[PDB]
RNA sequence: GAAUCUCUUUGCCUUUUGGCUUAGAUCAAGUGUAGUAUCUGUUCUUGUAACAACUGAAAUGACCUAGGCUC
RNA sequence: GUAUGUCUAAAUGCUCUUAUUUACUAACAAAAU
RNA sequence: UAAGUGAUCUAGAAAG
């Protein structure tokens, strides 16, 4: 089992019965992974925004659509079913966060 | 690491077509993969008599059995297989053909059906 | 379950297998009669 | 076969593990108590 | 790929298997049929391998040849198998060095 | 009377059994359903004469303390 | 839910074939108008 | 002479 550096973990060859039984991974660690990532996400953006590839706004927009996207980006609600009440609550915020910051400005 | 895996992990040179051309080259000199009567499960629908020590195999029993290609298939496009077992018993390779003529099988030097 | 063979390729008595061969059958079977019907003629004409 | 009943159960102890069980976790601190 | 065999010949294995080989020099001796015509392998390490896979190959055969259903005709069969084993076991001590 | 051996009967003996569940379920089925995996052959691989030079290699063993000559 | 167990001394490149699969797994589930 | 305003559940992964 290769872990990316995104921390995406995956399967090198296809295990056969035995290797899959033993290295079938749980809640624990898969969440531990998924918090990983985030962070890598986080961290990638500041560490673009640092480097010149990426706007000071855009970075922002960036680290924006990630807490909004959790879901999406990264499982973690795979794994811990709860993160779902937190993405949902992310989802609200978004709506109304969007709504207020483009009243007069358009969709976007 | 689970049954469902989406995307199996490749190097990061991993040309697909050379990989393959590579794994082709490396396929006649494979033990494996080179050779005939490939394993397979099998439960048996004759329900048999081992000819050797007279074990009655019955309908339904389940075997790890050899699936093995005959050359000399039924009429032209539609392949037959010998369907290799082994009695409880005495370890006797007993086998058969699927003649698909009659929507059945055939006995190969192994038992008779009963 | 039960029958397990039902679950399998090479099963004849499966049913996919049992249309495949009629088909062959009947693909050569009508080309067969096509044949036939021109040896008869040649026949005839001898 | 071996599908079978039993004669006895057991009890032996051996070095304790040292795992954070999640019933074993903390609750209830305070024991109430009778007024005499 | 159910049951293993497919798994072990999968092209990704296989990939993994040649890199292998490319780099460090992991061969398995196993997997590979060991040849019909020695002196058609000028290395020396891999003589000595296909010579110790022989070796198991009889070792293997040995084995079973002395159960207890002496009379089957598998372990006749296996008695040729074995000779031809040592035959090649022999041939593969070749004198080159 | 005492020692022992052989047979029969009674007692003692596996005059027969180490779980539970919907008798565990079924003696039926164009199955459906989910998954996991890649293949066919055909081929490439100058002579003759004269002059200058050497007459001989390799194996292991016989001597001396890996090396040195002889057979 | 793709079972399992024993067993182990320390020729080179070449190309051409595809509108497919000798494909394998059945632990899973089983009805009519 | 007076209709027609608003109430909006959800939400996937493993093993079996
Ligand atoms: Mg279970």
């Amino acid at each position: 089992l290769h872990l990316d550096y995104n921390f995406n973990l995956k399967p090198t060859k296809t295990l056969t019965t035995k290797e899959r039984k033993k290295s079938r991974l749980g809640n624990s660690f898969h969440l531990m992974r998924e918090l990983l990532k985030m962070m890598k996400l986080i961290v990638d953006t500041h560490v673009q925004f640092r480097l010149g590839n990426v706007d000071a706004f855009q970075l922002a927009d960036g680290i924006h659509y990630i807490l909004n996207h959790i879901g999406q980006l990264t499982g973690i609600y795979r794994y811990k079913y709860k993160v779902m009440h937190q993405i949902r609550a992310c989802k609200d915020l978004k709506h109304i966060i969007y709504y207020k910051f483009n009243k007069n400005l358009g969709k976007g | 690491s689970e049954r469902k895996a989406i995307n199996k992990y490749y190097p990061p040179d991993y040309n697909p077509l050379e990989a393959e051309k590579l794994s082709r080259k490396m396929a006649k000199k494979l033990k494996t993969m080179n050779k005939s009567h490939a394993s397979i499960r099998l439960m048996t629908p004759f329900s048999m008599r081992c000819l050797e020590c007279n074990e009655y195999i019955p309908k339904s029993r389940k075997f790890n059995g050899k699936k093995e290609l005959l050359k000399e298939k039924y009429l032209d496009s539609i392949k037959i297989y010998r369907l290799t077992i082994s009695c409880p018993r005495c370890a006797n390779s007993i086998a058969f053909r699927t003649d698909p003529g009659n929507s059945d099988y055939v006995m190969e030097v192994g038992g008779v059906r009963n | 379950s039960g029958d397990l063979n039902l679950l399998k390729s090479w099963n004849p008595k499966l049913m996919k297998n049992r249309k495949k061969v009629w088909e062959t059958e009947q693909d050569l079977i009508t080309e067969q009669q096509k044949l036939n019907t021109r040896l008869k003629e040649i026949e005839k004409e001898r | 076969p071996q599908l079978e009943a039993r004669s006895g159960a057991k009890a032996a102890a051996y070095t304790p593990t040292g795992i954070e069980h999640a019933r074993l976790l903390p609750g209830h601190t305070t024991l109430k108590y009778r007024k005499f | 790929m159910s049951r293993n065999v497919d798994k072990a010949n999968s092209v990704l294995v296989r990939f993994q298997e040649q890199q292998a080989e490319s780099a460090g020099g992991y061969k398995d001796y196993s997997r590979y049929q060991r040849p019909r015509n020695v002196s058609k392998v000028k290395s020396i390490k891999e003589a000595n391998e296909w010579k110790r896979q022989v070796s198991k190959e009889i070792k293997q055969k040995s084995t079973r040849i002395y159960d207890p259903s002496l009379n089957e005709m598998q372990i006749a069969e296996l008695n040729d198998e074995l000779n031809n084993l040592f035959k090649e076991w022999k041939r593969w001590q070749w004198h080159i060095d």
